[PDB]
């Protein structure tokens, strides 16, 4: 343990040794019942400081006309249901002054709150599991072949996996226990998750910050994090009772920058 | 000049050596370092989050989501078992590919108190209790509910709660025990019986669904790093 | 109580990370039978083909280790009918090539007299030859996992292998020729230092294919067994 | 003589250059004429303190029920007698609740007092040797052969030495000038011992610690130590004397714990 | 970089060194020690503890027990010699294979007193005296008791004690003595002679026993470690 | 120390248990009994009965000594 | 859904044998009776918990209970 350093250069060295609303905009949702608000890996959404934003353009940060809650489609559990996945920012790509930001500008940083709300009667039961998988890049299902961009995700549109495995030519692989990535779908639960218990929980509200290496980001080429929806047990009631149990999401842009502003995109 | 001397142990290549070495290219102007969320420092704080167990790995149940689906019923007589399984993390095939399996696999000995974690997901309308118990190894492993009572148990409720914490205490005659697990370093037996019932009200479905979490607690810990047995390859990938 | 103890210095990063793991092995003659094991072979630098250290890295999404680069170079002799002569020692090149300069169209080329270029010059018989380089990257963080496009019409290439320009490896004998045949073998060590390892990653159940894809085949979760309620008294 | 240390590790250093009565529980034996104790390595047999014990389960210590004096089976001492040997906690394993205590506990820790008592006449001559041997592996009479678990020691029952050499196919060498471990027999006097010399001792009191690697193990497949009898001077009278003198072993065990309350074993 | 020059002695492998090397698994976490009694620093602290000595090992009595048990009786003249042996400890056929013996034995140098220690195994009503004598090197071996007592010697009853100390204190030219014994260096001859008799009353038996234990002194020391001509083996156990 | 488990019917009438005959085998207490003249102990009873919202019922555990 | 009760010691004398006399007795009486509707879950178990709180004991001889 002398510590002497021979060499001039550092990599060159040695080893180291209820009421609880949310009013975002002109827009609120209620409630969580006193319940939780899991908030990314400890850290809220922010700006760009300046030891980071190597731009030089001034940002655009609107923060009325983009950063309120933007309702997504609704979806239809089964008890012969799979998944879904949306990918960020693509399902927010068309909807309001949001997806019109996009077009005219390069770059583009922001961080989001996932909403994601299932309502039930006590007749009912079933557990969700809704996680926030930051890059998640997935397999294709023909191994050695190329699969196509609307295969990963359409504009908005829900993308669901399936029981059994995919044999298609140009998608992913929706093997729902790989979860797409060839990893067990049991040890999905260290990305930012929570659970949709339907005898106590009722909802699921994650607060997302900007998880990337490099400190602002081309928004049209590059998904910066899944939201997978896996149900690990099925949704079972009596034929008697209300048999469409419906998902919607409501996800929000929170602290969103834009830079380079030119004509619109995305050549 | 200065007379020195050579000690054997000259010129060769360890592979787990600390010394330092000359810079291919020097002065060079590294990229700043930003402040990206979630920063990780060691490898047990990825294995203190929870993954829930594959317990019901009858087959062919493992290439679907029915792994993870332990069934319960209401019963005709009480005191039946409900799932169980042996205390062997990374060696055993219930919790080897959980996520505190696949990082013992990269060491060769573990010490610590385990923590496992349940979920009853079920109507809101049904009741009832479970014995959800650990057994020390000595001789031998339960076979009835009067049997694993003397061990380590709890009583857990589902009308109460829905979620159960059981910590497993570390009991050894050793200070660490090896993960391929041998007949020396025995671990014991986590098993789960019917403590009452599952009682429901009328147009409620029979067949309810429990899982089941792994975690480790402050106290673990592990050594004598290795690589894991659950790659193969021959050729390099192309 | 008990009072306790067993510090967890191991399980740290540095401890799991840093060991010189093999990542490529690269092969090469001095007469040229075919292709490949022809004089002059290369290889562009990539941590993803063998799956031992693969696997270690992409448990966490983005990384920000130095580098420490040995060989271990070895030589047989190839069969033919006679082996008898007397041979100078044989002097190894191993040339970086940065990503963008000029290559070695072919052997004697005038880019392994270059000026800019590192080489490392070694004859058989001493210690390996070891080199460091410092954080190669044009970002803040090495991306195990990119999940996006290259083209901004979502198009071209899908996958990590966009961003991964680290440069090449130029291996060549400098001597000119030798009487007999001999194919050589250059085993690349990487051992990564000073590590900074940041979003946390499940790690991977099913084996690998390719490498340059996460394309894989349907496994199973887990092993099976029996019955689910284990019994004896 | 430098002393620098260029390595980070430690295992990369250098070399380093009457009426003396004993009242335990229920039970008194009686006497030592004032003669001699021997304890041990020097050790007083303790607890369990708090550096040590790396079970998190509640220690259980009886303290009377468990601890006082156990007198075992009585051997008979002729001419042509070569020895006995105990092996310990298996000899106690059965006797009032310090053996009840062992099949409900997983772990055990727990030091002794032997009290061999032999008493003869004037006209009686002989000498005996009270050694307790840890951790005394045997060696199989039939080498290249597995030997049995009741050939080692039964139930409390005294196995006894030969005169001569042992040719069973399933037992330990019971050579007694070799003692069992291959040694000579003499060089047994490092272990804690006590002679019985006929003309003027006529008993022999030990008292043992724990002397184990490990702070507490199970004590149903691990013997601690053997407590071996040999007689150095062979047992000499006239025909008119009494023939019968016989040899009475009393053991107690002193501060017994347990750890790992579970159903009854040993299996 | 620094100029340096190579002294002979150099990329050879002494195998009695003292120097460094590079650890092979480093940051290793090692269990922490417990009080495990009884600990011992030192090989004489081994050879400090008494063995008994087979004396009587004339054929074929050392494949029994009775190699311990040297035998006195009532004489008809007194005056006869009990025992005798030389001083030779590691090389001597008698105290060779003591405890003090095969430590001598993993040496080459030897220095200091040695202690014996005897006991009277016979019966509680018998009565009588020995003379045992050391005796140095010289010339020569004594032949008869008034021969022997003009060395060291004590006298030593069996009705009074039935221990008897007999330090034999170190007589020698040179510092050292050499455990193979040579010719130079010798240590001389330990005798016992019946001072008076054995006397008895009726009804007990005639032959009685002696054990004789050797022990080592606190001035005792040991020099030039070497390996023991004892083990011998040519292929590997396996 | 976890006793048996009971059926609770419509036409069923009752139940009792005799302390500490019902604990005399469970356990190391059961053993201790077996060698010690005399006893002294205090009890703590937990009798557990779970059900829904839609059975009814009332039951009346009771300690009777002597 | 559940009944605790913690009950004493209660003799007219200090300590007793306990293989002889029954100290205290347990009784589970329903005075309402189970009832529900037949397409709910039928069987309702009754289990009984029970725990020795501080247990003492003299006169250490051979085992019982003759």
């Amino acid at each position: 343990y002398t510590n002497i350093n021979y060499y001039k250069d550092s990599a060159s060295n040695s080893l180291n040794r209820r009421v609880r609303s949310i009013t975002l905009g002109n827009s609120t949702i209620t409630t969580q019942e006193c319940a939780n608000v899991v908030v990314g890996y400890g850290v809220w959404p922010t700006y760009l400081s300046d030891h980071e934003a190597t731009a030089v353009d001034q940002p655009t940060q609107p923060d009325v006309a983009t950063c309120r809650f933007y309702t997504l489609e609704s979806v239809k559990w089964e008890s012969s249901s799979a998944g879904w996945w949306w990918k960020f920012p693509e399902a927010l790509s068309d909807m309001g002054l949001f997806g019109q930001n996009m077009q005219y500008h390069y770059l583009g940083r922001t961080g989001y709150t996932i909403h994601v709300q299932c309502n039930a009667s006590k007749f009912h039961q079933g557990c969700l599991l809704v996680v926030c998988v930051p890059e998640a890049e997935m397999g294709a299902a023909t191994t050695d072949h190329a699969f196509n961009h609307t295969k990963l995700s359409n504009i908005g549109q829900a993308m669901e996996f399936s029981a059994k495995k995919s044999t298609d030519q140009t998608g992913p692989q929706t093997a729902v226990h790989n979860a797409g990535m060839g990893v067990a779908v049991g040890n999905l639960t260290i990305f930012p998750h929570q659970w949709i218990n339907l005898r106590t929980n009722n909802s699921a509200t994650i607060v997302m910050p900007y998880i990337n290496s490099v400190p602002m980001d081309n928004m049209y080429r590059h998904y910066n994090f899944t939201l997978m929806v896996i149900p690990f047990a099925k949704l079972e009631h009596s034929p008697q009772a209300s048999t469409y149990v419906p998902i919607t999401v409501t996800v929000a842009p929170m602290c969103a920058e834009y830079n380079g502003l030119r004509l619109a995109g995305h050549q | 000049g200065l007379p020195t001397m050579n000690t054997p142990g000259s010129t060769q290549f360890l592979t787990s050596d600390d010394f330092q070495s000359p810079s291919a290219m020097p002065q060079f102007d590294v990229t700043p370092e930003i402040q990206i969320p979630g920063q990780v420092r060691n490898l047990m704080e990825i294995a203190e989050v929870d993954s829930v167990v594959p317990v019901n790995n009858t087959e062919g149940h493992v290439n679907s989501m029915e792994a993870y689906r332990i069934p319960v019923r209401p019963q005709t007589s009480s005191g039946e078992q409900v799932f169980g399984f042996q205390l062997q993390p990374g060696h055993d095939s219930v919790l080897k590919h959980t996520l505190l399996g696949e990082i013992l696999n990269y060491y060769a000995n573990w010490s610590g108190s385990m923590k496992l974690t349940f979920m009853y997901c079920g109507a809101a309308m049904a009741t009832g209790k479970f014995l959800i118990a650990y057994s020390p190894p000595g001789a031998g492993v339960p076979g009835s509910r009067r049997d694993a009572m003397l061990g380590t148990h709890v009583i857990w409720d589902v009308g109460l709660q829905s979620s159960c914490v059981l910590c497993v205490p570390w009991i050894s005659q050793t200070n660490y025990r090896y993960v391929t697990s041998d007949a020396y370093t025995d671990a014991g037996y986590i098993t789960c019986w019917y403590q009452t019932s599952i009682v429901t009200p009328p147009d409620i479905p029979t067949t309810s669904t429990i899982l089941c979490f792994v975690s480790a607690c402050n106290d673990f810990s592990v050594r004598l790093l290795r690589d894991t047995p659950f790659i193969t390859q021959q050729a390099l990938f192309q | 109580h008990v009072i306790n103890y067993h510090t967890r210095s191991e399980s740290s990063i540095e401890n799991f990370m840093g060991r010189a793991a093999c990542v490529y092995i690269a092969q090469y003659a001095t007469e040229k039978v075919n292709d490949e094991l022809d004089r002059y072979t290369n290889w562009e630098i990539t941590t993803r083909q063998v799956a031992q250290l693969r696997r270690k890295l992409e448990m966490f999404t983005y990384m920000r280790f130095d580098l420490e680069i040995t060989f271990v170079i070895t030589s047989s002799q190839r069969t033919s009918t006679t082996y008898a002569s007397d041979s100078p020692p044989l002097t190894h090149q191993v040339m970086y090539v940065p990503p963008g300069g000029p290559i070695p169209k072919s052997y004697e080329d005038f880019a392994w007299q270059t000026s800019t270029n590192p080489s490392v010059f070694w004859t058989e018989g001493n210690a390996p030859p070891r080199m460091s380089i410092p954080f190669m990257s044009v970002g803040n963080a090495y991306c195990n996992f990119y999940d996006g496009w290259s083209h901004f019409s979502q198009s071209g290439v899908y996958g990590y292998t966009t961003l991964n320009n680290m440069g090449h490896l130029y291996f060549r004998h400098v001597n000119k020729s030798t009487a007999y045949p001999v194919n050589s073998v250059a085993r690349v060590y990487f051992k990564p230092k000073h590590v900074k390892a940041w979003v946390p990653r499940a790690p991977r159940l099913c084996p690998y294919l390719k490498a340059r894809n996460v394309n894989f085949n349907v496994q199973g979760v887990t092993e099976s067994r029996n019955k689910i309620t284990l019994d004896r008294s």
